């Protein structure tokens, strides 16, 4: 059984006759016992103020807690390259979960 | 040349008439991949690569793309997307002599399968064991070449067969077969064949500048728009 | 005969940044007024290229032999034609085929032959004080040429050979690729008024030649000319010149074609997130906003195998070498389990007329696991 | 294309030791040794003798002890088979094969027919 | 090979026609809104808020 | 886990609740005038 | 995470870009729907104590 | 085999996207209706029956 992922100690209880363990979608989740978790992955979006204005951009890693990988955390992931301010302006570039960004790039 | 040293020659700047080869009927196998055998007279290519060697008749099958076998893996491997044609013809009367013709030799053992069109002339002794024998063939290390030993009375499977593989690659045309050229006609929807590039449309004098190294210009959708300069236009069509 | 050159102080190698350089026409198809995305061996933008000098002021006559991984971008800022050619090969010791492309004062020579190149190949121009005249005199490159395959010589011409006073006044850019048995040389020439460090700007390298040599190149060296007017190994001058060597890598580029059909600007598609978003939007300018460009992924680090402990070799001896087998209508059946099956020996027996494997490959069967084998 | 060109062996009368030369080309010889094999009309091939490159031990079948020997030369890259007390029954095809422990249906040359003429 | 090409191109054309129909439905909704606005605000005074 | 992800809405439930609270307070205090201006 | 299948599908066409564009359009449309429904007033009014 | 799988999965994904587009059009119609209700019922008094 070939695969790629992270092996972890499992709290699940395999009976002596059980070898593999599948969750919904019939994709292997545990193997004799070690739980399999896909390596951290997600989307990568670029927030830019427009090449007409400037070439400086910020990078949003979505659904990624980048304690793994101007880092700022947000419910939509984490944004790198943008200074987080405590003010509140009109939403210029929508990021998600009530966080917006504008132009240095501020979030 | 021997299969383990299959000899590859370049053919360019000439006209190749494949009709005589097709109708010769002296070839046991004329199996053409990617091109219909009676379709190369109107086509033409940048160059032709003729790889010649000798094998057993039963081994002619192994010379094919995506085919697995000892010879196909360690002597002469064709690419999966091979385009060309394989010719095989029996040479028993010219290659078999009483007492055993051992002049033909083929390499058998190799560490890794050969890449497409990869000729291997290494004389290193195959190492089948953990202990290296330092080139002195012995236990678990053997000479990787074996002799056919063709005999006059050998069966069809063991009878010798000379094989020539013609390989083509299309990246200006140099070697084009026996097709008579025609005078160029402009401003009329016509069928055109420019160096084997077939199409239909109106050819007009063009003002776009081709650099000396360019032959044809392609617009969006990968449809040829200009050809050596001539502009190609789809002749009038519409809805009724 | 070539004599090793002395009187050359040793200094550490230098590096320079290549800004938007090493771009060539990937194919000979004419395109105009279009942004085309092509994946091929290119020199990454803002890369680091090794810098080699030739200055009298040490005499810094540097011409080291360098590796050839997947192609090379070779730039040269000069005003006296110091560089003259290149050598490519794997050993450069007459054991295998080696390629040479020289440009001597009279003709352009291209040879593909077996040379016993010495450690200091070069050319030499002697200047006569009696009468102002510069002409190539020394040709000390190789020692032998036994089996020569490809030959080419251009029509005769006569260069300047004169060392000019002033900054560099010519920039020559070349790109060399060994692909599909062909040796592709792309080129460009540009005017320059500059001292050092590879002028900025953009310029595409048009195809120059495609030598059909079909050899195995892994290393190369440059051949350049010295000036003379002491011993042969001490009485020589370098002459101002500089060249830069960068290595190509497989990259995807977005090229802009002018209405004349020429490349005028490019995007690396992987240099910066801005370049990546330009590449994915197929435009050289992107308006304000958030664009979902790529996917973050974590590549695997190690590889692990957890096959069973059993070491009992599967008993195929009685299945293959057994003296007697039953009739076809009573085909004999045998059970194989709880053992270790070495299929490599079976596949390499070479005594099997047909080894037709269906559903599984003949190879790659040595790393698979089964509950059963029926023979 | 390695060529195992072997010198022809003419008819020789009994009483004089016979030498049969056997050459090759197209491959390194000091690393690979060769084996002499005797084939006869009416019966199959028979492995005769072998010599190691480094150890240089002349090993041949017991039934032929004391009447056959080999001498290899790397400088000229060939072998010489010396046989004394040559008898008419030695009428044979003495061919060469690339030396291997198995020495069974391996690469071999075309050989030359050599017979002792009484 | 032509079977392969026809399959691919017909699938592409069917896709294009599908999103074309969906976009046409959206535009028809917008056009109905525009006609309603023309009737109720150019040919009369609307009491509807905003 | 198979490339299928759910993006978060731009307006959090807190901000939507704030919008509804503003609308309701404006309706109670002013009625319809706050929709036509001040 | 299969390079062979990735090559096969990029040789199959450019359907992935179309599908991603459609889904992104749907998402921005949902955000616009919420904004149009709820953000009619530009001032946050406070009920009196 | 991978091409067979690729064709199957592309077909599945296209079906999903088409259904999602139709559903999103329906939801957009509902959201426009809700916006109209907010504009008229809430920010004012409606004279439209039911
Ligand atoms: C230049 O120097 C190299 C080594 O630094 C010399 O290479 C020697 O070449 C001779 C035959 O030409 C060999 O017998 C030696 O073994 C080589 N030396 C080494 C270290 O391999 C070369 O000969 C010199 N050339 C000159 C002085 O003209
Ligand atoms: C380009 O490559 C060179 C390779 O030498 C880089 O220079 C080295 O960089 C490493 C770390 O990046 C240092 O540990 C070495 O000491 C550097 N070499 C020297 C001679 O100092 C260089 O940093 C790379 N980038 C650029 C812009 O040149
Ligand atoms: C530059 O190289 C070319 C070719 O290697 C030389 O041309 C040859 O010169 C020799 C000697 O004069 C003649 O025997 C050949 O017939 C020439 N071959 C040609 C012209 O194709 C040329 O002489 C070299 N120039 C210098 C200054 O050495
Ligand atoms: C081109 O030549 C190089 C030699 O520089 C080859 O690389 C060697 O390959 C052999 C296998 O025959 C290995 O044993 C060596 O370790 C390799 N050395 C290096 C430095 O790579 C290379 O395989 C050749 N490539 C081709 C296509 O012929
Ligand atoms: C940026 O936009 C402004 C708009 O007024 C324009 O004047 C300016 O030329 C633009 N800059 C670039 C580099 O296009
Ligand atoms: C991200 O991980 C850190 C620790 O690794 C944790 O403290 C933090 O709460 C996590 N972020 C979120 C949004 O849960
Ligand atoms: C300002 O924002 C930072 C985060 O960027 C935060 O740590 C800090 O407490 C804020 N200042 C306040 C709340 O006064
Ligand atoms: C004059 O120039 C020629 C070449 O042009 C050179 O061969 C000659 O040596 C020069 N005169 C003297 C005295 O050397
Ligand atoms: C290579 O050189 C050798 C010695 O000069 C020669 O015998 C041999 O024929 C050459 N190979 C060729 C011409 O293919
Ligand atoms: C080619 O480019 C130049 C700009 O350098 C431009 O002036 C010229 O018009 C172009 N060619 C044509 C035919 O327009
Ligand atoms: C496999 O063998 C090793 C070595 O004896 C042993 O440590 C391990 O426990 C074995 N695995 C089992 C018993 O599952
Ligand atoms: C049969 O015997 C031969 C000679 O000993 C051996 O090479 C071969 O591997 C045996 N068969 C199997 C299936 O191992």
């Amino acid at each position: 059984l070939t695969g790629t992922g992270v092996l972890t100690e499992s709290n699940k209880k395999f009976l002596p006759f059980q070898q593999f363990g599948r969750d919904i979608a019939d994709t292997t989740d545990a193997v004799r016992i070690l739980d399999i978790t896909p390596c951290s992955f997600g989307g990568v979006s670029v927030i830019t103020p427009g090449t007409n204005t400037s070439n400086q951009v910020a990078v949003l890693y979505q659904d990624v807690n980048c304690t793994e990988v101007n880092v700022f955390q947000t419910r939509a992931g984490c944004l790198i390259g943008a200074e987080h301010v405590n003010n509140s302006y009109e939403c210029d570039i929508p990021i998600g979960a009530g966080i917006c960004a504008s132009y240095s790039i501020i979030a | 040349a021997s299969v383990y040293a299959w000899n590859r020659k370049r053919i360019s700047n000439c006209v190749a008439d494949y009709s005589v080869l097709y109708n010769s009927a002296s070839f046991s196998t004329f199996k053409c991949y990617g091109v219909s055998p009676t379709k190369l007279n109107d086509l033409c290519f940048t160059n032709v690569y003729a790889d010649s060697f000798v094998i057993r008749g039963d081994e002619v099958r192994q010379i094919a793309p995506g085919q697995t076998g000892k010879i196909a893996d360690y002597n002469y491997k064709l690419p999966d997307d091979f385009t060309g044609c394989v010719i095989a013809w029996n040479s028993n009367n010219l290659d078999s002599k009483v007492g055993g013709n051992y002049n033909y030799l083929y390499r058998l053992f190799r560490k890794s399968n050969l890449k497409p069109f990869e000729r291997d002339i290494s004389t290193e002794i195959y190492q089948a064991g953990s202990t290296p024998c330092n080139g002195v063939e012995g236990f678990n290390c053997y000479f990787p070449l074996q002799s056919y030993g063709f005999q006059p009375t050998n069966g069809v499977g063991y009878q010798p067969y000379r094989v020539v593989v013609l390989s083509f690659e299309l990246l200006p045309a140099t070697v084009c077969g026996p097709k008579k050229s025609t005078n160029l006609v402009k401003n009329k929807c016509v069928n055109f064949n420019f160096n084997g590039l077939t199409g239909t449309g109106v050819l007009t004098e063009s003002n776009k500048k081709f650099l000396p190294f360019q032959q044809f210009g392609r617009d969006i959708a990968d449809t040829t728009d200009a050809v050596r300069i001539l502009d190609i236009t789809p002749c009038s069509f519409g809805g009724v | 005969q070539c004599v090793n050159l002395t009187t050359r102080t040793q200094l550490p190698p230098a590096y320079t940044n290549s800004f938007t350089r090493g771009v060539y026409y990937p194919d000979k198809v004419f395109r105009s007024s279009v942004l085309h995305s092509t994946q091929d061996l290119f020199l990454p933008f803002f890369s680091n290229v090794t810098w080699f000098h030739a200055i009298h002021v040490t005499k810094r006559f540097d011409n080291p032999v360098l590796p050839f991984n997947d192609g090379v971008y070779f730039a040269s800022t000069e005003k006296s034609n110091i560089i003259r050619g290149w050598i490519f090969g794997t050993t450069l010791d007459s054991k295998t085929q080696s390629l040479l492309i020289v440009n001597n004062a009279t003709n352009v020579v291209i040879k593909v032959c077996e040379f016993q190149f010495c450690n200091d190949p070069f050319l030499g121009v002697y200047y006569h004080k009696n009468n102002k005249s510069w002409m190539e005199s020394e040709f000390r490159v190789y020692s032998s040429a036994n089996n020569c395959t490809f030959e080419y010589v251009s029509q005769p011409f006569l260069m300047d050979l004169e060392g000019k006073q002033g900054n560099f006044k010519n920039l020559r850019e070349f790109v060399f690729k060994n692909i599909d048995g062909y040796f592709k040389i792309y080129s460009k020439h540009t005017p320059i008024n500059l001292v050092r460090d590879l002028p900025q700007g953009f310029s595409a390298l048009e195809p120059l030649v495609d030598l059909p040599i079909g050899i195995n190149i892994t290393r190369f060296q440059t051949l350049l000319a010295l000036h003379r007017s002491g011993d042969s190994s001490s009485g020589w001058t370098a002459g101002a010149a500089a060249y830069y060597v960068g290595y190509l890598q497989p990259r995807t580029f977005l090229l802009k074609y002018n209405e004349n059909g020429t490349i005028t600007d490019a995007v690396d598609c992987a240099l910066d997130p801005l370049s990546e978003t330009k590449c994915t939007l197929k435009s050289f300018t992107v308006e304000k906003g958030i664009y979902q460009t790529s996917n973050f992924r974590v590549q695997p680090t190690e590889s692990i195998v957890r096959f069973p402990n059993i070491t009992n070799l599967c008993p195929f001896g009685e299945v293959f070498n057994a003296t007697r087998f039953a009739s076809v209508y009573a085909w004999n059946r045998k059970r194989i389990s709880n053992c270790v099956a070495d299929y490599s020996v079976l596949y390499n027996s070479a005594s099997f007329s047909t080894f037709k494997c269906y559903g599984v490959s003949p190879t790659k069967l040595n790393d698979l696991c089964f509950t059963n084998v029926y023979a | 294309q390695v060529q195992l060109v072997e010198t022809g062996g003419g008819l020789v009368q009994p009483g004089g030791s016979l030498r049969l030369s056997c050459a090759a080309s197209g491959f390194t010889f000091s690393s690979v040794y060769m084996n002499w094999v005797r084939q006869a009309p009416g019966k199959g091939p028979e492995w005769v003798s072998r010599i190691s490159p480094n150890s240089g031990n002349i090993g041949y079948t017991d039934s032929v002890k004391g009447r056959f020997t080999i001498s290899r030369d790397n400088a000229k890259n060939t072998l010489y088979l010396q046989m004394n007390n040559l008898k008419p029954e030695d009428t044979a095809l003495y061919y060469c094969a690339i030396g291997l422990n198995l020495s069974s249906s391996s690469v071999r040359g075309q050989g030359t027919q050599v017979t002792v003429s009484s | 090979q032509i079977d392969r090409l026809i399959t691919g191109r017909l699938q592409s054309l069917q896709t294009y026609v599908t999103q074309q129909l969906i976009r046409a439905a959206e535009i028809r909704a917008s056009a109905n809104l525009a006609a309603t606005k023309m009737s109720e605000c150019v040919l009369g005074q609307s009491k509807r808020v905003d | 886990f198979n490339g299928l992800t759910v993006l978060p809405p731009l307006l959090t439930d807190e901000m939507i609740a704030q919008y509804t609270s503003a609308l309701l307070a404006g309706t109670i205090t002013s009625g319809w005038t706050f929709g036509a201006g001040a | 995470d299969s390079t062979e299948c990735s090559n096969l599908l990029l040789q199959y066409g450019s359907f992935c870009t179309q599908l991603n564009r459609a889904l992104t359009g749907i998402a921005v449309e949902q955000d616009k729907n919420t904004q149009e429904v709820f953000a009619q007033v530009k001032q946050i009014y406070k009920t009196p104590p």
